């Protein structure tokens, strides 16, 4: 009923795997070496529990590790389990175990078990005993009587923290491995297997097409392999190229690009919008890698956008200035600002509304982040007046960054004029040329020092100041 | 033992390649961090916790 056939999905069919591959073996050689396993007297972890983002194919991880281990498989939806009948889930429960100890040496796989894994006592209905009874009978089945040390269980869930911590006790589930998003070689070998039964050519990069989809699943990869067939018909080339996978991705995190009727002002004002933002973040440091800058409209904004890659450490980890976002407050009203400084103030548009409110946003949690110097952070206070005074700093740095925006903007007149004339007449631009551009109209940008000269110019006046100390104990004594 | 007690409290929650080249930045303010701890440490001795 619940077994499966045909499963020769091994651990070359899928890509991405990493040091967690080697715990995969590991659970291939519980079901080939256990022989030393129990002679050394090491009882074989029943409970192994993969969690990650969806769409990396943790099933599929499932069927390989089912594959190489060379047992029966079974693969349950634990959507089945809850029902508006009380009892017969766990009779499935008992009939799935009850087969899996008699199909011995075997592996089973339940899916999702968030849906049947909740803590008990978090709704009240009917519902909630019945997957309460599904939990027990499983929980007995697992670790409750002795008969079982051959059938393995393997699981996939999202949400960790949603789990019974009765299921998390080691016995039942004590291996916990987690499926991070690939990365760039990751990227780089689910593509290639994914597209492997496809015809390919000699001279595609799959580096600028993993470069270029950065932060995405695997099922997105496949999905990259899917608009990699359709899309080429319309011209009719010969062979597959980089090009095509760069205009597919490019499609993929945005939208499809449609043409509508446009008039001149309104590309003028797009095209003026694009240029403040790439050109204030051009000068600065977590912003400067601008790569592409268009103001064709697209699927759910009208607007153009500015394409940079920073650095994806130090933004998942924390560790970003307080410079850093004090910067991009100036990006984000530099719209505002180039708006201000060729329409007038009087003459104010509605399309930098967006960024204008991201600005005050991030202000907002700047002040309140413990991030300010009006006491020392101190986002939190007792009385009235100070949490008044807590919502004007967020204001004074508005204003700072709109008068930075300004001034910033107002420095490059010349470029920016020829920046909205090429994005006028291209409605396009890659780094090269708009580079270009910045390196032939540009003003001077001098560069704050980074942490490393500052250390060393600290430790240099520590040094000479001790050193002066050393000699004015020395030969004031001497 | 070592490592089935670090495994066995959860120390680590990424579960990923651990495979990252940190900068200059972050190697410093990270041992200027530690180094500010251990100075205070030592110059407000704790009775309990050394």
């Amino acid at each position: 009923e619940y077994l499966e056939r045909g499963v020769d999905v091994k651990f070359t069919d899928v890509a991405g795997l990493g040091k967690i591959r080697l715990e995969l073996e590991e659970i291939v050689k519980f079901f080939t070496h256990g022989e030393m396993y129990r002679r050394r007297g090491v009882k074989i972890p029943g409970g192994i529990l993969l969690c990650g983002p969806p769409g990396v194919g943790k099933t599929l991880l499932a069927k390989a590790v089912a594959g190489e281990a060379g047992v029966n498989f079974f693969s349950i939806s634990a959507s089945q389990f809850v029902e508006i009948y009380v009892g017969v889930g766990a009779s499935r429960v008992r009939a799935l175990y009850q087969e899996a100890r008699e199909n011995a040496p075997s592996v089973v796989f339940i899916d999702e078990l968030d849906a049947v894994g909740r803590e008990r006592g978090l709704i009240k209905g009917s519902g909630g005993q019945e997957r309460d009874a599904t939990l027990n009978q499983l929980l007995v089945s697992l670790d409750g009587f002795e008969g079982r040390g051959e059938v393995i269980t393997i699981a996939s869930t999202n949400r960790p923290d949603i789990l019974d911590p009765a299921l998390v006790r080691p016995g039942r589930f004590d291996r916990k491995i987690f499926i991070p998003k690939p990365g760039l070689i990751g990227r780089m070998e689910i593509l290639q297997v994914h597209a492997r039964k496809k015809p390919m050519a000699e001279d595609l990069d799959y580096m600028a097409v993993a470069s270029m989809t950065d932060g995405m699943v695997g099922a997105e990869l496949a999905n990259i392999v899917e608009i990699a067939a359709i899309n080429m018909m319309r011209d009719g080339r010969t062979e597959l190229t980089t090009d095509d996978l760069l205009q597919a991705a490019q499609i993929e995190e945005r939208g499809m690009l449609d043409r509508k009727d446009r008039s001149l002002e309104t590309w003028r004002q797009v095209a003026i919008n694009e240029a403040a933002m790439a050109v204030v973040a051009v000068n600065f440091p977590d912003m400067k890698n601008i790569e592409f800058l268009t103001i064709n409209p697209r699927a759910g904004r009208e607007l153009g956008y500015v394409r940079v890659k920073m650095d994806h450490i130090k933004f998942k980890e924390g560790m970003l200035s307080r410079q850093s976002i004090l910067d991009h407050i100036t990006v984000q009203l530099a719209p505002r600002a180039a708006d201000e400084l060729w329409y007038g103030e009087d003459q104010l548009s509605t399309i930098w509304a967006e960024t204008s409110d991201n600005a005050r946003s991030a202000a907002r949690s700047l002040v309140l982040g413990g991030l300010s110097d009006k006491h020392h952070g101190l986002n939190n206070f007792w009385v009235a007046d100070r949490i008044n005074d807590i919502d004007v700093e967020a204001l004074r740095i508005l204003n700072m960054c709109y008068e930075r925006a300004k001034e910033i903007l107002g420095r490059n007149r010349t470029l920016m004029d020829e920046v909205v004339e090429k994005l006028v007449q291209k409605k396009s631009l890659t780094k090269q040329e708009f580079f270009t551009l910045v390196e032939l109209y540009g003003s001077s940008k001098p560069m704050p020092p980074s942490i490393l000269e500052l250390r060393k110019i600290k430790r240099l006046e520590l040094e000479e100041m001790v050193l002066k100390l050393d000699m004015t104990t020395a030969r004031n004594s001497s | 033992l070592l490592e089935a007690l670090k495994r066995q409290k959860g120390t680590f929650e990424t579960g990923q390649e651990d495979s990252t080249e940190v900068p200059e930045e972050l190697k410093l303010r990270l041992a200027y961090r530690e180094a500010a701890v251990a100075v205070l440490a030592c110059y407000l001795p704790d009775q309990y916790r050394p």
